[PDB]
């Protein structure tokens, strides 16, 4: 399962 | 044996020519098992293995949903590069992330990645503590403060202790039969002559499954490393990997020469020669 | 900046003459992503050759497989043609069934 929460550069 | 879950997230720029696409990989040890495209027909988190098509109509939901988000925010991601780099907005590029947990036999956290690139050139990674940020330069010293304030690396350890190893764990499960079994490699030695006094000797490894081996000639039981021509690692198309080692051998002294062979399908390593 | 591919053509199973074989290319090591890559039979380019999904090695450089269904035969030369950002002109590599 992937990671749910992506962070801008 | 030990085990690895891996996603590869490649974001490509494409001035021109549409909108930059989005590919995401998943991994477990040398098998995938899970695929997305921004160019297909219907984008959605796609099966590569028997063994996660189990899996219930809610995790592809959700697994689809964190694509089509990150196909926005990566390319969100790749406009934010262009202004700290200060490049236009003429030409390609690529942001990479490679992110993931291992596991030891025992099914417990040996440690956790997260790191991203920018043109194939490091620039932000999660130290193995999963807690400090390391910057390859200012650029993403700007990404590291940004990742610092909103506490993204706490967010990174509570997935990669929690979420990471639990689904890692029910896969190895699940796809047993295959994920946790290790096909040897299929061992022989060729001879072909090159000159009437020089001959090639090839030290095969073929079918063989996890990718990982170790594949040195020895003369006289001295390693000939920088004497030994060895390929890449590559996949034969059924799981399998095949691999290569060759040398320059004056001809009469074949038998002075020894092909070694590692690999965890193997209870002992193992040691060949040319066979006439 | 860039990386230049590096090639492999080989069969999925040892060489065997009125045997139904897959015919391997195996490009690597590879930075951007674009490539173009043909399967030759006698010089001339195999239709709906299938390849892996783009993925990349702990460097970040790319690797794909592109493969095709082949039956070899003692005349049947068979190459990968591949053309990459890096290269000047398309690289042609031939198949040798003993690499």
């Amino acid at each position: 399962e992937e990671f749910g929460a992506a962070a801008s550069f | 044996g030990s085990h690895s879950m891996r996603y590869f997230y490649t974001a490509m720029s494409r001035p021109g020519r549409g909108e930059p696409r989005f590919i995401t990989v998943g991994y477990v040890d040398d098998t995938l098992f899970v695929r997305f495209d921004s160019d297909a027909t219907s984008p959605r988190k796609e099966p590569r293995a028997p063994w996660i098509e189990q899996e219930g109509p809610e995790y592809w939901d959700r697994e689809t949903q964190i694509s089509k988000t990150n196909t926005q925010t990566y390319r969100e991601n790749l406009r934010t590069a262009l202004r700290y780099y200060n490049q236009s907005e003429a030409g390609s590029h690529i942001i990479q992330r490679m992110y993931g947990c291992d596991v030891g036999p025992d099914g417990r956290l040996l440690r956790g990645y997260d790191q991203d690139a920018y043109d194939g050139k490091d620039y932000i990674a999660l130290n193995e503590d999963l807690s400090s940020w390391t910057a390859a330069d200012t650029a993403a010293q700007i990404t590291q403060r940004k990742w610092e304030a909103a506490r993204v690396a706490e967010q990174d350890r509570a997935y990669l202790e929690g979420l990471c190893v639990e689904s890692l764990r029910r896969y190895l499960e699940n796809g047993k039969e295959t994920l946790q079994r290790a096909d040897p490699p299929k061992t022989h030695v060729t001879h072909h002559p090159i000159s009437d006094h020089e001959v090639t000797l090839r030290c095969w490894a073929l079918g063989f499954y996890p990718a990982e081996i170790t594949l040195t000639w020895q003369r006289d039981g001295e390693d000939q490393t920088q004497d030994t021509e060895l390929v890449e690692t590559r996949p034969a198309g059924d799981r399998t990997f095949q691999k290569w080692a060759a040398v320059v051998v004056p001809s009469g002294e074949e038998q002075r020469y020894t092909c070694h062979v590692q690999h965890e399908g193997l209870p002992k390593p193992l040691t060949l020669r040319w066979e006439p | 900046i860039q990386r230049t591919p590096k090639i492999q053509v080989y069969s999925r199973h040892p060489a065997e003459n009125g045997k139904s074989n897959f015919l391997n290319c195996y490009v690597s090591g590879f930075h951007p992503s674009d490539i173009e890559v043909d399967l030759l039979k006698n010089g001339e380019r195999i239709e709906k050759v299938e390849h892996s999904d783009l993925s990349f090695s702990k460097d970040w450089s790319f690797y794909l497989l592109y493969y095709t269904e082949f039956t070899p035969t003692e005349k049947d030369e068979y190459a990968c043609r591949v053309n990459h950002v890096t290269l000047s002109q398309p690289k042609i590599v031939k198949w040798d069934r003993d690499m």
